[PDB]
């Protein structure tokens, strides 16, 4: 017996009426499918998620969709799981919504594939990878001054201009090139516009055919924006607890989903917070961000857009968010319009990994170095500009002669760059570039032009540009 | 000649500080604004629920 | 422990101290069991009731033709804030208060006074006399004026400052550090002991500050001594 | 004893609540004793929250509600041409009835993330200041934000005349305003000649806050009907604030928990349904698009509030508008520092393309330098220049009210000021001289004109050059 | 039967009520039909309100509850001396049972005025800075007060891992830490051969809240054991902000009016009865310490907030860390005129002194 | 006082002019009799139905084909803070606004007509 009835409906909140002894538990799914049984009735294809035991034999619910056209008594069906998400190979190329059901117009999946579901506990405590390693990208900016970490939250600090999908592209491609893992990009409360332009792009690039999309939009109700975060965990921990990959996640703003969970609970009427969050914000971002870990078979690896409402880097949704990242990516518009790709900046970016117990000595001194150096080149920008390069000190004038050769070697040619520009990519080892850049440092190359470092990977292909130039 | 050239050495250096002076208030400012309007707001939400639960 | 001392204030007639170590628990424990009695929340997460209580506590503790309580408590300020309700009622009951700051206990200066907000009604000519009242108001206004200073000081320094309000600056942070002292009890803090300043000596020191007696001695030689004499003795020995 | 009809409970304040209509759907629209409309929100265990639209005093407690069956929906056609209507579709001109034949719900689902295309088509607002620097394509959703009595509903009124020989249908809701002020509005489309493809969507303030809450509701029903059979539509929102107070009155009298400034908790889900609506359909859909205006009051020009913020995330750019630069003789007033259009470019003709890419960088300098204009009059080697550029480029931007400028005279005119030949033309002859030009134009370049026009490209760069040295010989210094 | 059974009528967000318990006391342990526990915290009169102590979506309305007839208690031993709990003594680290003969209550009186005794006996942390500036004596309650990524943990556990040879027991809690950051600090620990004397008490960010809320008390607990027993314990709390913020939720949840920054008015009596169980014991009372060092984290250094001033009005003093001085290289970055302790200088070797 | 001025508009075909003093007075009354009514207050404690009757009242007043009133509306400012709804809520519907500026009221130059504030249709 697995039958219930509406009783109540206020809004996007539904209230079901059960018979004793046959409660659904909390966040079981619940599906209604009425067919207008005459003209003074509309057609009804609505599902359901358990939030609360209101008592009295009633459960009180979130919808998925537009609550429209419910009549107080209808039939209610209890799946008696949460809700089920298709995992697998079935899942690359493909663009789902929250519920699971595909987007794209290729087809459906069909019903004896495997399913798993959205709400699970996290590892245990022994299922856990005792040691720290890092995660290889083959970008120079990053490798270099803010290593990833296997398992590790990122955090991506940017917008519009700065090549973020680009960035996106190239990390998805280094990865699964050598690496091996796919990656899944989950949508939450993103625009469609632009969640359009992101399919075309990824289709042009290729890619699509190693990711997964997950898109839960701004148009819907605040459960699916909520929840469309886990399915994309779901799918990903699929790869990563039967295939033991490198699996790369993206979620697209972390921040909407704080804001919508706190419309929910505002919702489902509980008293508000500091600020007027939810109650719950703490433990929801830990229940998303703790199954984010690299496990003794694999990893999962989460790069993650975040946004500062009021630039208050105090405010509890970023506050919150912030206690979970190992590393952070800032994309300058400074260096996008100047022409340095991925126009990563060097001195903003930080990383928890930067250690000599995680990465090592030599990797550490250089890393610092061309940090100080930077930083030098930095300070001298206004006396450059009043007064002129000539008029310098000697060491100056070889700081600033190092720090353009330094700034244009971050700089690389991405492999997705390669159908505007027509130049191959490169993906660069970092002790290849932990090397290069020991040998710019100690002065080898200060007799190239400064042009010779600007697009080439390598530290032989600047050398070879050099050569053909003149 | 020595004279003029201290004066706008004097006036360069000095200059100079007092922007950053500035500078550093603005941002202390800032933070105290951001700490009163998270204080603002809360009690603002939270005297109205008190009000609205009051029935 | 104020029955206690009612006893002996009204049955034998004694003069009777009474020190209570923090009265601002008192209403933070009357909030905690408010919610669960029933009642309705007050403006901060108060009782309603908190004034109400606040002075059934404090008007027993009174002087009266029988006997003389005179009562010191101490009143905690939640998060520095003097405008919360538990600080900005207990005003009302008090004569003279004393009012600490941060800022000063961080610059060094103790005990950490702030010497303008704090009040007393016996600050007045009849009482304390002429030649005290005198001082304390020169020595409120300098402050007053090198508080207002702050903002032109900080943001272009003291090099475009008028000739009389740099003398007033001068005498304002020697006046400012000379209000420090040495205690009796900060003996183990640091190993320098204590001192006890009678007041007219506090009031001849003070007015001779003012008269700029000693505008040459550093403004360090004024720091935790007591005495005057010891401000001279310490820029002695110094490098001075 | 039926379970059809209701019988009323409490009434006031403009919500009621009935005893009964056991099978009404949810925000299904019923029917009063008297005459007046309703909507059933809550659907509570034993009663049934509705809404009223209407006046609501001849209500009293113990009368009859009835049914309809039907979800809340409004009259679509090409009839509505020309109309002013309230959200409810009933005529409020006079003209008689409306005679329509279709209806149209309320609340559709919004085009999928798949039926959607790239925008690549420019809406010519007739604007410098905006075809210049903030472009618009159709498809696109932007967000025009200023603080009150600064110049909003003019640029609106201008865009809605402008697309005269466009193949666009232009329909414009007014939320909360005085009903003389619509009024006027209405004379001066029907003035210009505007109002034979123009729908008109009234809620005004006196009215009940339901229809002000769905004003906006209507006029995308109404919009998308043209817009999915192959029709491009432009939709004007006049007070998003206006709509959002409205709504938060609603739902305070029903009684559900009060959030942030006691706004319901989906404000920013009713928000974004409104505005996920406008789109670019893809090819195989259809050709149709739909562009959305929605406007934002600022109080004294604080744009962190919460309704704010909430349009700001939603929408793909801003135009910000300032009363001070208004003051100034900026008469558009469009700070072009902090406003943004997130599809520039694609939005663009070649020819806007290529002579707005300096203008950008010019009134850039201009903005950050101006620390010398105010105490200046020193020489230097840029801010003697710099500074002079740009105020010839603040002065270029300004233009006058009801005319607005064809995109390849605006062309010409960067082009001109981004050459450096108003660089010697004294700045209160700047504007002298930009009329001139276009008189100049108008009968001595039909072949820049016309070429634009056919190509969208620019013309020969020696043609063009000789021209303007021709006007310039011509022209009189004061 | 509804002496010593009950039903439960109401769940959600870890909240439940159950009819009937008519014999239960406040303060008991309830165990579930699926075994996970609970504890009575309102005995209203027809229902009964209980807090859930772990995963309740296997709850249902309609499930039968069983009274324990123990207050809550965790258990106590040396057996759990190199093991990793939760907070009710159940073990994580898969390396089997727990072989403890007896319990004590989470809450628990601490001791009186004329129990203690003046602190005297020198802890010694092993780092410089701390040693010469900032002493801490066995009894001392120190608070540890400093931004993200400043090096709080990295701190307690030099402090830990000095103990080697000094008589000392060392009882890490951690509440809401990320379980990989946990499992790296018991490597570390197990690596430098810290885990000959030290029990690590964990409760993660995906835990309910009601198990952070008590995980403190849990740890407090389980160093008194030893602490009445003339043995020398050392407790940390990973931060005190974390269990403030989920006490807040737990109360808000409950539906008690909020006051400053929507915390509860007992968040003061949350702190200050835990931080009041550690204490120097007199000769007569044995001899015993507990010292404990909670951590605060700050927003921007400010030291001015609701939480930071609460517990800087408790502990005996404060070390305070300077996150723009630890960014310029020198990593113990203690900021000098902030940082005080006010039993030490006593607490501090001769040789130190001079 | 609006329905007496109707008459001469409506019945007579006059010209009216209505004189309104202190409409934060009208708005206040009403923000008050909410809370007894037993209304959740709005943002700044005021009635969730401000906007709804100040423009039931505010709209009344215009000019008909029968006749027109003209009204003049004084205004006290919340502590100077113009951002109150009470105003905020008013500049919706007024033609003419003249701002009594308190920086040229408190430097002892009268009338305080700003020169400049104000803003005419
Ligand atoms: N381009 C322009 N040229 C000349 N006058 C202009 C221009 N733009 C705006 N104005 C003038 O600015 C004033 C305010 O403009 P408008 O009536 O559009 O106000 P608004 O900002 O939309 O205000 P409201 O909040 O009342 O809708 C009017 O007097 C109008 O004539
Ligand atoms: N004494 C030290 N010497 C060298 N490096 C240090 C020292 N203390 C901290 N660090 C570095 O700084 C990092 C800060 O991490 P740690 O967890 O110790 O600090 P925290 O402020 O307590 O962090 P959180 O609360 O965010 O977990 C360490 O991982 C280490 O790389
Ligand atoms: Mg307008
Ligand atoms: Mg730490």
């Amino acid at each position: 017996m697995t039958r219930g009835r509406v009783i109540q409906v206020m809004g996007p909140v539904v209230d079901v009426k059960f018979e004793n002894g046959h409660l659904p538990a909390i966040y079981n799914a619940l599906k209604i499918q009425h067919k207008a049984r005459n003209e003074n009735e509309v057609d009804i294809d609505l599902t359901l998620e358990v939030a609360l035991h209101l008592g009295d034999d009633t459960v009180r619910t979130i919808a998925m969709a537009s609550t429209d056209g419910l009549i107080r008594g209808m039939e209610v069906i209890d799946t008696g799981a949460p809700i089920s998400v298709p995992v697998g190979e079935v899942t690359l190329g493909r663009v789902f919504n929250v519920l699971g059901e595909p987007i794209d117009l290729e087809g459906d999946i069909p019903a004896d594939a495997r399913r798993d579901p959205i709400h699970r506990p996290a590892p245990k405590f022994e299922e856990l990878a005792t040691e720290v390693e890092i995660l290889e990208t083959g970008i120079k900016v990053v490798d270099l001054l803010a290593p990833y970490i296997k398992g590790g939250k990122i955090g991506l600090f940017g917008g519009a201009g700065v090549g973020k999908t680009v960035l996106i592209q190239e990390l998805i491609h280094n990865i699964a090139q050598e690496h091996g893992g796919i990656s899944v990009f989950a949508g939450v409360g993103e625009r469609t516009r632009e969640g359009n332009d992101l399919y075309h792009e990824m289709k042009d690039s290729g890619v699509i055919s190693k990711t997964a999309m997950v898109f839960g939009q701004m148009n819907e109700p605040p459960g699916a924006r909520m929840r469309v975060a886990l399915t994309g965990l779901t799918m990903a921990e699929y790869f990563r607890d039967e295939q033991g990959q490198d699996v790369l996640l993206f979620i697209d703003n972390i921040f909407r989903f704080t804001q919508a969970g706190s419309e929910v609970s505002a919702l489902l009427g509980r008293m508000p917070s500091a600020v007027g969050y939810q109650p719950t914000l703490a433990t929801e971002m830990g229940q998303l961000q703790e199954r984010i870990t690299s496990t003794a078979k694999g990893s999962i690896t989460s790069i993650q857009a975040i946004y500062v409402p009021a630039d208050d880097y105090t405010d509890p949704a970023p506050a919150t968010t912030f206690s979970h990242l190992d590393a952070t990516t800032n994309l300058e518009r400074k260096l996008a319009e100047m022409g340095i790709y991925p126009a990563v900046d060097p001195l903003a970016s930080t990383s928890r990994a930067l250690a000599p117990e995680i990465v090592g000595e030599e990797h550490y001194q250089v890393a610092r170095k061309v940090q100080q150096t930077l930083q030098r080149y930095k300070e001298l920008q206004d006396i450059i500009a009043i007064l002129g390069m000539d008029e310098l000190s000697d060491e100056d004038k070889l700081v600033v002669h190092r720090a353009r050769r330094i700034q244009f070697f971050l700089s690389q040619n991405f492999h997705v760059a390669e159908q505007f520009t027509g130049q191959p990519g490169s993906y660069v080892p970092v002790k290849e570039t932990v090397r290069g850049f020991k040998e710019i440092l100690e002065g080898k190359y200060d007799h190239l032009p400064e042009d010779a470092f600007r697009l080439v990977g390598r530290i032989e292909e600047v050398v070879e540009k050099a050569k053909a130039m003149g | 000649l020595d004279a003029k050239a201290s004066e706008h050495a004097a006036r360069m250096t000095a200059m100079k500080n007092a922007t950053d002076n500035a500078n550093e208030l603005i941002r202390t400012l800032t933070l105290s604004y951001n700490r009163a309007r998270q204080a603002a707001i809360t009690q603002e939400i939270t005297e109205i629920v008190a009000g609205a639960n009051a029935l | 422990g104020l029955t206690m001392a009612e006893y002996f204030r009204d049955e034998q007639g004694q003069d009777v101290l009474l020190f209570i170590d923090n009265i601002f628990r008192f209403t933070q424990a009357g909030s905690e069991v408010s919610a669960l009695l029933g009642r309705m929340p007050s403006a901060v997460g108060y009782q309603p009731t908190l004034a109400t209580e606040m002075g059934q506590l404090q008007e027993r503790i009174t002087s009266t033709a029988k006997g003389s309580i005179t009562s010191i408590q101490a009143i905690y300020v939640p998060a520095d804030d003097y405008t919360d309700p538990a600080p900005a009622t207990t005003f009302s009951h008090l004569d003279a208060t004393t009012n600490l700051e941060r800022k000063l206990a961080e610059m060094g200066i103790y005990p950490a006074v702030d010497p303008l907000a704090s009040t007393s009604r016996a600050l007045a000519p009849e009482i304390v006399g002429e030649e005290h009242y005198q001082v304390a108001r020169k020595v409120q206004q300098t402050l007053q004026r090198y508080k207002e200073l702050q903002d032109i000081i900080a943001i272009l320094g003291m090099d475009e400052l008028s000739d009389e309000d740099k003398l007033v600056v001068h005498r304002a942070r020697r006046i400012q550090f000379f209000l420090s002292q040495n205690f009796h009890v900060a003996e183990q803090f640091t190993g320098q002991p204590g001192s006890y300043v009678p007041v007219k000596e506090t009031v001849r020191g003070f007015k001779e500050i003012l008269e700029g007696k000693y505008d040459h001695l550093p403004e360090d030689a004024f720091r935790l001594v007591g005495r005057i004499e010891e401000v001279v003795e310490k820029a002695k020995a110094m490098g001075v | 004893q039926v379970s059809d009809v209701g019988t009323v409970i409490q009434v006031g304040d403009g919500i009621a609540r009935a005893h009964g209509l056991d099978n009404v759907m949810s925000g299904e629209l019923v029917e009063f004793a008297n005459g007046v409309m309703g909507m059933a929100l809550n659907l509570e265990e034993n009663n049934v929250g509705i809404v009223i639209l209407g006046p609501y005093t001849g209500i009293k407690e113990g009368d009859e509600v009835r049914r309809t069956g039907r979800i809340m929906e409004v009259p679509v056609g090409e009839a509505l041409i020309g109309r002013v209507v309230n959200p409810l579709g009933q005529p409020v001109d006079g003209l008689g009835p409306v005679e329509t034949t279709e209806t149209r719900p309320i609340e559709s689902p919004a085009p999928g993330v798949m039926d959607r295309r790239s925008v690549h088509e420019p809406l010519q607002t007739g604007i410098k200041a905006i075809d210049a620097l903030v472009p618009i394509g159709r498809g696109q959703r932007e967000l025009i934000i200023g603080d009150r009595q600064t110049g909003k509903t003019s640029v609106a009124i201008d865009t809605i005349i402008n697309q005269k020989d466009q193949n666009m249908i232009s329909i414009y809701v007014a939320i909360g305003q005085k009903e003389s002020t619509v009024r006027t509005v209405v004379e001066t489309l029907r003035k210009h000649g505007a109002l034979d493809y123009t729908i008109v969507v009234t809620a005004s303030a006196s009215q009940p806050a339901p229809l002000l809450f769905l004003a906006p509701y209507a006029g995308v029903a109404m919009g998308e009907y043209f817009m999915y059979k192959g029709k491009h539509v432009l939709v004007v929102y006049d007070d998003l604030s206006k709509q959002a107070a409205a709504y938060r009155e609603l739902s305070l009298l029903l009684r559900r928990p009060p959030g942030r400034e006691a706004y319901p908790g989906d404000i920013f889900y009713l928000h974004s349904r409104l505005l996920e609506r406008a789109a670019k359909l893809s090819d195989a859909k259809g050709g149709g698009s739909l562009t959305a205006l929605p406007f934002v009051e600022t109080q004294a020009g604080d744009i962190s509030a919460y309704i704010p913020t909430n349009v700001i995330s939603i929408t793909d750019g801003q135009i910000f508008l300032q009363s001070d630069l208004f003051f100034s003789g900026v008469r558009p007033a469009i700070n072009a520092g902090l406003s943004v259009s997130r599809v520039g470019g694609a939005a663009q003709i070649k020819a806007m393309k290529k002579v707005a890419g300096t203008l950008r960088l010019d009134l850039a300098a201009y903005r950050e330098l101006e620390a010398f204009a105010q105490f200046g009059s020193d020489l230097d080697k840029a801010t003697q220049a710099k500074l002079a550029r740009g105020a010839r480029t603040v002065e270029v931007l300004k233009q006058d009210l009801h005319q607005p400028i064809p995109v390849e005279k605006q062309v010409l005119i960067i082009y001109a000021l981004t050459r450096g030949f108003l660089d010697d033309i004294p700045v209160e002859d700047v504007r002298r001289f930009e009329k001139e030009f276009y008189l100049f134009l108008d009968q001595n370049g039909q072949h820049l004109l016309e070429h634009i026009r056919t190509t969208k490209d620019l013309p020969n760069e020696d043609d063009l050059n000789k021209a303007i040295e021709a006007f310039k010989k011509t022209f009189v210094v004061s």
